[PDB]
RNA sequence: UGACGGAGCCAGCGAGUCUAACCUUGGCCGAGAGGUCUUGGUAAAAACUCCGUCGUAACGAGGAAUUCCUAGUAAGCGCAAGUCAUCAGCUUGCGUUGAUUACGUCCCUGCCCUUCACAC
RNA sequence: CAUUGGUGAGCAGCGAAGGAUUUGGUGGAUUACUAGCUAAUAGCAAUCUAUUUCAAAGAAUUCAAACUUGGGGGAAUGCCUUGUUGA
């Protein structure tokens, strides 16, 4: 602090890091400063914060990040191994 | 940093891999490119909004970068530095251009048309030129040393008329009408030229406190000494309470501490400008503060097109003839705010439409910007909403044909 | 200097302040951990007031010289005239250190070598 | 001196640019001796 | 050493440096007493003795 | 930017002095962590130096690429122009583009009344990293010199037994994939500094499966420059030539830009010391 | 002491200096009047400043302009801006400012590189 | 879009007591070495502007194919230097005059990449 | 030939009981004008002070009080804290 004021803050930035912050879901009114008037009434988190459509709970079942679930039982064989290669192909990229 | 307001997040925050200070930022119209220019880098580094990645450094300037602006059509970039140039980007397209202009001092500051054909840049010798962008020749040329006052510091030995300290604008915008042009620097003027005929309409005194350092250019002979200023002297030993006697501040900061680590008092200046895009209203940062002027009261009587026949009694016998399109149009002429109220509140809803399609294009501006104006802080939503839709819908083409001189007033 | 040698906090402490007075100009050199106490004094911080850059630069006979042409007004680094004689100018703000553009000097430096142009005056 | 020409400030200020002079082409001009006023000239006359 | 930190690291390494420079260095220049008064080292001297 | 450039110059070689003064301090540091280490004496020398052992405690926590390149090594792609002398002739101006095509980043630029001063002033505005100039004598190439801005090195090199790729028919388009890069029989710290600079012409991270190699062999100090496309078959590797063949040889390199002639020499060949033929520098 | 303005004129390798201070109109290009100037053809350029703001304006002031370097074309456009810069700096100093902002309006209107130097400097693409 | 002659006039590089021919005819002096003189042959800024005169065996601006090229660029003109590699059957610099056409497209040909809000 | 170098000798032109340059002192402004003193609900302004004294009220265990020190290492004798001895 001393130095950045002696300096006129002509400084040189510090290097960057990275870091981890939690964010609580709460009303936007809230976070606002305290005046007989709000700007925002939405959530702090979004729709996809709250709940994605992620891996199936059931082991038979396959679900995807669009929504779509399918049993195992009823993929015809075909549709079993065309969802199987495009299993390998994610897991390659990741 | 990008800040999401609707959630009051910052979802999103862009740094250089080498760590430069930013000291101007410009955003695509598009929203999906962001570019920022400073003070030690003489490169301009773009971003990419949805990834956050660096798309590229643009070089080229020899100088510090001093600020830049998209053109909100032809979303080209122009940017300006002390190294007396302007540069015109087409970062957008297959074939990326630059196209430099040379200018015959530093730029400070850069204001981009809202059509997006011409620029304009204060420089360092206290003047605003105004260039065409396609084909990056001078169209205008607007001279503000004399019109710029300085004042002299307490602790100046120089006199304020010999003084170069600050007789350059460092800040500057148009108006949205695109005629107008709003600067401001670090002194003690704030003065609005008309672009088109280069003339000065009006200047401002930002402050009139003896407090801060820069309001006068004469200071009182009586506080010179043999010493020195009066001022000068430190009469914080007298102070009773210790927090007050005490000195924290460093020998040599001029900028970016509290105001204890100065040791100097505050300067007038004004850090930056703008027109407001809804209203006939500038605001002007400054020390005190954010500085709001506005035309807000109208009592200026500021007739347009009269006549010896028009006169407010007149008005108010075509409204009781029912003669609603003369009345209206005879309180325009005279442009009175109660009489054009007056009028506006007596048409009937079944002529609203009728009216709405016979009044001339010269007074449909006018109009426009009274609803806007009127309707906010109205009650009668109701109402306000079919002259809207009347008007709208009677002179939605002439509207699209001149966006700029309604840009406000929608 | 009294963590452990070895510690990452130690030497990534160090080296920022080491990287960060460096380039104020208060230490001539990044290489030795011990200049922050041998070779960090006053005249190191006293040797980056404008003045004697001025000097170092050759804006001026002498640091009095300097000193004179600040409060006099001839002075500006960037585009702000300055007439603290304590500014302190960072290695990067030494490139802006520069005279006014109406200064009488300039134009005795433009005469003295016969290329005033009064156009730019 | 290449070099010290290459490093040459171009701001830099000495009091005594105001008595030295510089010849057309740029290069320096120095007087072979160092006017005479009229009461000089009648009584050397 | 690397657990080690505060006053016993500075007086643990000035004491390694000490016991190798013996060796080869010579005695006077090796160790040096710091400048005091007589008045208060023979002070101290005589309170420690004690 | 020229009075930046020139502090940052002055300062860049006011640090390599104080450096060459420094390594004496440096190894006297390295006796003392390694006496601790070991527990032997100390020299009478270091016994005696009151003022090294109180610094010894603040410098303990103390720990490649060469200094110009270090900065961007493996961060910033780079940026390189190839040009040629005035007036060149068409096989010089081919040659040039072969040149251009072998490095992934490089732009060829006309050199028609460009002067040296302003090629290296306008190069340096824009960010460029190399500048590539060629010579020729009567359509045949004869030098190629490198120079990295802002501030040098410049290595210059002759090229002998140069076969062009337009000398070849039907020879077909090159590939312009990031190649892969082989220096064989760099030894001596001259040839680290002329691999260094080699080196960094290049872009960094080539894909693992590329499919061309860039390969620098020293025979004698002559490197010899091949380009070649491999494909990996069951038993082993076919290659097969792309071109052009040419050996450079280095006879200069200089601590500046191609501009300054007075820059402070690196190195230099010396042809007429009697025992020239006898030792290979690289 | 009579009072004069000194200005530059700048393209390629040719410089022309320009020395504008109060006479009766007597204008001379290296010692010689300016209907001498040559090549003939492009003349007319060399009076372009002359004619674009009027004869009048420099009816009280004599210039005298001396070029050194370049060819006949690079010296002819060093010539015209340097007697440009000339006039305009004198309306600077020791006439009013008003007439200052005209002169540079026409010239600029006119062409700008009678005020601002004509620099090609390279652009690598 | 000539030749001849005259006139006018415009550059930037470059400065080691270092810069530089050959073969003959003969006089004189000199012990010689050689010195001096005499003699014939061979070799070894331009563009630009103005004015005056004449006058419109091989080859008369170069086929098929193929290559290169985007602004102080192509092309024209001359002047210097020869910088430990290369170069004089030439090489590298320097200035002067200075354009036409594109600055779009993935249609063809190759090379390459992919499969933290709001809105989509 | 050019001096936009110095020093002089003179015209044209301007031109009302002279003109030009430099400098010391004081006065008025440089913030927006409701009068002087005191023991001040009134006296004085020529002061009284020969009524100017009494009465009433008025004293935090805050009985706290360096927010005030250039860095490293100590501090014999001092000083601070804590215990302890004998009155
Ligand atoms: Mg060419
Ligand atoms: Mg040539
Ligand atoms: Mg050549």
């Amino acid at each position: 602090y001393k130095l950045d004021v002696l300096s006129s803050v002509h400084f040189v930035p510090k290097p960057a890091s990275t870091s981890l912050e939690i964010r609580v879901e709460t009303p936007t009114i809230s976070m606002e400063d305290a005046q007989p008037l709000y700007m925002s009434n939405a959530s702090s988190l979004a729709p996809q914060e709250i709940y994605n459509v992620g891996k199936a709970e059931k082991d038979g079942e396959i679900r995807l990040k669009n929504g779509v679930a399918m049993s195992k039982e009823e993929l015809t064989r075909e549709d079993k191994n065309r969802l199987r290669r495009a299993l390998k192909r994610k897991r390659s990229k990741a | 940093r990008a800040w999401d307001l609707i959630r009051y997040r910052n979802f999103r925050t862009f740094t250089g891999t080498e760590r430069i200070q930013f000291n101007c930022l410009a955003v695509d119209p598009s929203g999906e490119v962001v570019c920022a220019g400073s003070l030690d880098n003489f490169d301009i580094h773009v971003w990419s909004v949805q990834t956050g990645q660096l798309l590229d450094a643009l070089s080229g300037h020899e100088g510090p970068v001093s600020c830049l602006s998209f053109s909100q059509e032809n979303s080209v970039l122009a940017s300006a530095s002390w190294d007396k140039t302007i540069r015109i980007w087409s970062i957008f397209g297959r074939s990326q251009q630059v196209e430099p202009i040379e200018v015959y001092s530093d730029v400070l500051a850069l204001s981009m048309r809202p059509d997006g054909k011409e620029v304009a840049v204060s420089t360092l010798k206290g003047q605003i030129s105004i260039f065409n962008i396609e084909d990056a020749k001078q169209v205008g040329n607007i001279d503000c040393r004399k019109d710029i006052i300085s004042g002299r510091f307490n602790q100046d030995r120089f006199t304020a008329k010999n003084s170069e300290r600050s007789k350059f604008f460092t800040t500057i915008h148009y108006s949205f009408d695109g005629m107008a042009i709003v600067a401001g620097g670090n002194n003690n003027s704030i003065c609005l030229y008309d672009v088109p005929n280069e003339v000065l309409l009006k200047r401002f005194i930002v402050s009139r406190n003896m407090a801060l350092n820069g309001t006068l250019e004469f200071l009182n002979s009586k506080k010179m000494t043999e010493a020195g200023s009066l001022d000068l002297i430190d009469d914080a030993g007298e102070n009773s309470d210790l927090e007050d006697r005490i000195d924290n501040s460093l020998p040599g900061s001029q900028r970016g501490g509290d105001l204890s680590t100065r040791k100097m008092r505050p300067e007038v200046r004004v850090t930056s400008v703008q027109f407001s895009p809804t209203a006939n209203a500038f605001a002007a940062a400054s020390t005190e503060g954010l500085l709001i002027y506005s035309t807000n009261d109208t009592i200026l009587f500021d007739p347009f097109d009269l006549d010896v026949d028009v006169t407010p009694h007149s008005t108010v016998e075509a409204l009781r003839e029912k003669q609603f399109l003369n009345a209206l149009v005879m309180a325009f002429r005279l442009n009175e705010e109660y009489l054009i109220n007056k009028v506006y509140e007596a048409i009937p809803i079944k002529e609203i439409p009728l009216v709405a399609s016979n009044i001339p294009a010269i007074y449909l501006p006018r109009i426009l910007k009274f609803i806007g104006d009127f309707a906010i802080e109205s009650q009668h939503i109701e109402f306000n909403l079919i002259w809207i839709k009347a008007l709208l819908s009677a002179s939605g083409g002439y509207i699209n044909e001149h966006k700029y001189l309604f840009s406000t007033a929608m | 200097s009294l963590l452990p040698p070895t510690d990452p906090f130690r030497r990534k402490h160090e080296q920022l302040l080491l990287d960060k007075l460096y380039a104020m100009g208060v230490l001539t050199t990044k290489s030795k951990i011990s200049d922050l106490e041998n070779k960090v004094t006053v005249s190191a911080i006293c040797r980056r007031r404008l003045p004697v850059i001025m000097h170092r630069l050759k804006m001026a006979e002498t640091i009095q010289d300097a000193v004179k042409f600040i409060e006099q007004g001839h002075v500006r680094v960037g585009p702000n005239l300055i007439n603290d004689p304590a500014y302190l100018v960072t290695r990067n703000m030494e490139d802006y250190v520069t005279w006014v553009d109406n200064s009488k000097i300039k134009k005795t430096l433009l005469r003295y070598r016969n290329q005033i142009d009064d156009f730019d005056f | 001196l290449r070099e010290k020409a290459k490093e040459r400030n171009p701001d830099e200020y000495y009091h005594a640019m105001h008595s030295r002079k510089t010849d057309a082409k740029g290069l320096l001009i120095s007087s072979r001796h160092g006017s005479l006023s009229m009461d000089q000239v009648k009584l050397l006359k | 050493d690397d657990q080690v930190i505060g006053k016993a690291r500075s007086r643990t390494l000035e004491m390694r440096l000490n016991r190798l420079s013996r060796v080869n260095g010579h005695q006077d220049k090796i160790n040096k007493l710091e400048k005091v008064p007589m008045h208060i080292r023979r002070g101290m001297i005589d309170k420690h003795v004690k | 930017m020229l009075r930046r450039q020139a502090r940052e110059r002055r300062e860049y070689l006011y640090r390599k002095a104080q450096e060459l003064q420094d390594s004496q301090l440096q190894q006297k540091r390295q006796i003392i962590k390694q006496a601790l280490a070991q527990g032997k004496p100390l020299p009478k020398e270091l016994a005696e130096d009151e003022s090294l052992q109180k610094d010894f405690r603040y410098d303990q926590s103390l720990k490649q690429v060469d200094d110009e390149y270090a900065a961007t090594s493996g961060i910033m792609d780079p940026r390189i122009i190839v040009t040629t002398s005035r007036d060149p002739s068409t096989r010089l101006s081919q040659f040039a583009k072969e040149i251009k095509l072998l490095f992934p980043n490089a732009v060829r630029l006309n050199r028609g009344n460009y002067v040296m001063p302003n090629l290296v002033d306008a190069c340096k505005k824009s960010g460029t990293t190399d500048l590539v100039v060629l010579h020729e004598h009567r359509g045949v190439p004869t030098s190629l010199t490198i120079s990295h801005f802002p501030h040098g090195p410049t290595a210059q090199f002759s090229l002998h037994n140069v076969v062009m790729r337009h000398d070849i028919i039907n020879a077909g388009n090159q590939s312009e994939v990031n190649p892969h890069l082989i220096f064989d029989n760099f030894t001596t710290a001259l040839g680290k500094r002329v691999v260094c600079i080699l080196k960094h012409l290049f872009n960094a991270g080539p894909k693992k499966d590329s499919e061309r190699v860039i390969t620098f062999a020293n025979r004698g100090d002559f490197i010899s420059v091949r380009q070649h496309v491999y494909v990996r078959t069951r038993e082993g590797v076919e290659i097969a030539e792309v071109g052009p063949r040419f050996e450079m040889r280095l006879f200069e390199l200089r601590l500046g830009t191609l501009e300054n002639k007075d820059a402070d020499v690196e190195w230099q060949l010396r042809r007429f010391i009697r025992t020239a033929n006898k030792k290979d520098y690289l | 002491a009579v009072p004069s303005v000194q200005t530059f004129g700048k393209k390629k390798s040719a410089t022309a200096v320009a020395h504008v201070k109060a006479g009766k109109g007597l204008i001379k290009v290296n010692g010689s009047p300016i209907t001498l100037v040559e090549p003939e053809i492009l003349r007319f350029k060399v009076y372009e400043p002359l004619l674009l703001v009027g004869l009048d304006k420099f009816s009280n002031i004599d210039i005298r302009v001396r070029v050194t370097g370049g060819g006949h074309v690079s010296q002819v456009y060093a010539i015209r801006q340097a007697i440009a810069k000339g006039l305009v700096a004198y309306h600077q100093k020791y006439v009013d400012e008003q007439s200052k902002n005209e002169l540079k309006k026409a010239f600029t209107s006119y062409d700008r590189t009678l005020l601002i130097a004509d620099s090609r400097r390279p652009e690598p693409k």
